[PDB]
DNA sequence: TTGTATTTATTGCAATTTTCGTGCCAATTTCTGG
DNA sequence: CCAGAAATTGGCACGAAAATTGCAATAAATACAA
């Protein structure tokens, strides 16, 4: 009773047109984003504490 | 020297990173090894010597 | 299918309610024998060990 | 004509530990004569 | 056949080379109001 354990690679290397192509694993590359809804209220007409925050 | 950085950056970047190749899954640190002098001015990596043995 | 020599009559309750009585010569001649083919797969993967 | 607040541009050293190869020797396996 | 005499290996030590981490906020270019 058991099952083997795997590791998700960080870098992929393959051979295309006789040349070695190297890239990052697109399924595991971290990324972020800026929330436009909260950042779109950065207007001086609002409170100054809110603006500096 | 090849990428024009310090050795500390190379050491930190290649910690617990995994590379997938048509041969298998390896570590980025797995490709660094010592050498043993070969007659004629050549060098032999310890990994190659272990494989030969 | 196959061409069969057939009679329409009751036979001792063995063709009761859409039952069919078949001769042994039909079996001996392999007239309704079929071939079935099945596939099995073994996958060898790569692990961390 | 200029002085100030904002936006990007900064991913390298120097101790310090860990590891590399390799020689010396003492406790085990093989080589040779009556 | 058997006992006295020769190779084998792993621990320990040596210098030297290499991998590791503690340094945590700075400086230069650019736009605007007097």
């Amino acid at each position: 009773t058991g099952e083997p354990e795997y590791v998700i690679p960080d870098v992929l290397v393959r051979k295309h047109n006789g040349h070695w192509t190297v890239e990052l694993n697109s399924d595991s590359i971290p990324r972020l984003q800026i929330n436009q809804h909260y950042a779109s209220m950065c207007n001086n007409a609002r409170n100054d504490g809110d603006s500096q925050f | 020297q090849a990428v024009e950085m310090h050795e500390s950056t190379i050491s930190r970047v290649t910690t617990q990173k995994y590379l997938h190749s048509p041969r298998g899954i390896f570590e980025l640190k797995y490709f660094f090894s010592s050498h043993v002098n070969t007659e004629g001015g050549g060098e032999a990596s310890s990994t190659a010597i272990r494989a030969l043995v | 299918g196959q061409n069969m020599r057939v009679a329409f009559m009751p036979w001792n309750g063995y063709n009761f309610e859409d039952s069919i009585l078949v001769s042994e010569r039909v079996v001996q001649e392999d007239r309704f024998t079929t071939i079935h083919i099945q596939e099995l797969a073994c996958v060898s993967r790569d692990t961390k060990l």
